[PDB]
């Protein structure tokens, strides 16, 4: 799976 | 038939790096749904951002923006292993409907992206060129992100440990990795793998004593 980044 | 519905550019989302992962191809005909499983990008993530984009580029920046949402309440867990399925589905009437779902926490969250969202026909024609200009670009792009995304697990990582160590690691083992972090900080913002490569090197020969503290 790919990554998803956090919320800013 | 001579003539077909479809969604006339990929659909997908941002993934770590600034990368745009397709979900759905350009030229899919509709109505169309498809799901696949993406994970966090750091230790302990507790939320997930899913920025929706229209576009055919490998860099997310130069795509078009379709909206975004947050995923709340992922449960502590190394990066990676969270399931988060994310779903697209163009009904027919060309409304996207986009969600994403942690399958261990249970947790959903979703949006509606109306079917006149995204790029108009002169841009559609031009984001296409534009792809094709750049593809071998892209392709350096995405080498570029997978060393990056190295970099930036080791300075997470590294943080994390000098954090946790607290006084058992000396004062000029912390001084030596601190000057390290901001070097491959630095370095992360270039376009050079080896560069990148090269700070990580330099990390870890100052994080032999930090390695074992951890240890």
């Amino acid at each position: 799976p790919p990554y998803l980044p956090r919320p800013r | 038939v001579l003539l077909l519905d479809v969604t006339p550019l990929s659909l997908g989302i941002e993934t770590m790096g600034g990368v745009m992962t397709t979900l759905i191809a350009k030229n899919t005909t509709i109505p169309t749904k498809h799901s696949q499983v993406f994970s966090t990008a750091e230790d302990n993530q507790s939320a997930v951002t899913i920025h929706v984009l229209q576009g055919e580029r490998k860099r997310a920046a130069d795509n078009k923006s379709l909206g975004q949402f947050n995923l709340d309440g992922i449960n502590p867990a190394p990066r990676g292993m969270p399931q988060i399925e994310v779903t697209f589905d163009i009904d027919a009437d060309g409304i996207l409907h986009v969600s994403a779902k942690d399958k261990n926490s249970g947790k959903e969250q979703k949006i509606t992206i109306k079917a006149s969202s995204g790029l108009n026909e002169d841009e559609i024609q031009k984001m296409v060129r534009d792809a094709e200009a750049n593809a071998e670009a892209d392709r350096k792009f995405e080498e570029l992100v997978q060393t990056r995304n190295q970099g930036d697990h080791l300075l997470h990582s590294t943080r994390k440990q000098v954090e946790e160590a607290g006084d058992k690691l000396p004062a000029d083992d912390k001084t030596a990795i601190e000057s390290a972090l901001t070097a491959l900080e630095t370095a992360l913002k270039g376009e050079d793998k080896a560069a990148i490569e090269a700070k990580m090197q330099e990390l870890a020969q100052v994080s032999q004593k930090l390695m074992e503290i951890a240890q």
